[PDB]
């Protein structure tokens, strides 16, 4: 009952923890040519030399 | 001079003899607390039974 | 449309009539703050005692806003 | 080497020959698209119920690419 | 004694683990306008247009 | 105060005097070199096997490296 009440949830809210932060590297990473894009479109108001 | 002068108008179009002081803007932020939970299995009990 | 062109032979130029529009006379400033959403480091051990992200990302802000800092004179 | 120098003191002026040219005389334009690879937020707790990283993250974008919405007009 | 001297040491080094992570992106997050800021003056040197 | 300011209605104009001045009239080169801190991939399985970071924030690094590798000709 300490295994499946205590410890258990706790590693399963860790494994969905990981999850996310994998996630949102994956999304900072996958979209990086998007992101750089919309900053400097950002940082000149829309229009890039 | 622009001590005495902040404006001159000169017919329908106004000059602006001195840089005209503008509403303070403030973007508060507060200290993010990270927060865990350590887990502590209760031995002492558990070794006596 | 309101923009057209003229065009002169006498001269041989071009004109485009037809804009409104906005002198600079001045300039309206106007004091922007903000403030920082401070992390306190959380001691106690992770998997790697070797690695302190928490410290080595305040450090690398701390130093780009003493970087900054030395720029004023 | 292809390019040199000339000096005239005639007129106490210098050219610089030997430049062969390309003179801009138009333009091409092209659209290109992006697509987001969007993210769906997964649903079960974390080690800390109080954050949500992917939401938080989405409205990072989200509130960016609505600011620029509003550049256009 | 296994579950208590040896995995739950590692559990809690991964609790802590992934609140210093959670937190190192939750800064690049809360002040993710002030990062940008910050990062464009240092490019431009004070001054930005 | 040092900077002032003259008005001459003779010519109708306005001279600023008092400004100590620098004229460049050269350049001052350097090499700068960085090196890269890189990382080796860790071999072993994580919570989702589909998902490499280190691989793949590698080749976001390696692909932008080249993107500027053939910018210099």
């Amino acid at each position: 009952n300490y295994i499946d009440k205590q410890l258990l949830p706790i590693v399963n809210k860790q494994s969905c923890s990981i999850s996310n932060i994998e996630t949102v590297i994956e999304f900072q990473q996958k979209n990086n040519r998007l992101l750089e894009i919309t900053r400097e479109f950002s940082v000149n108001a829309g229009v890039t030399t | 001079s622009n001590k005495g002068v902040d404006t001159v108008s000169v017919g329908n179009t106004l000059y602006y003899v001195n840089k005209q002081e503008g509403k303070s803007l403030y973007v508060k932020g507060e200290p993010i607390i990270n927060f865990y939970d350590p887990l502590v299995f209760p031995s002492d009990e558990f070794d006596a039974s | 449309q309101n923009i057209t062109e003229e065009f002169y032979q006498s001269t041989c130029s071009a004109v485009s009539k037809g804009y409104l529009s906005a002198l600079r006379t001045g300039w309206y400033t106007s004091v922007i703050t903000i403030e920082l959403s401070n992390i306190k480091e959380n001691k106690c051990n992770g998997t790697d005692a070797k690695v302190k992200l928490i410290k080595q990302e305040l450090d690398k802000y701390k130093n780009a806003v003493t970087e900054l800092q030395l720029l004023m004179q």
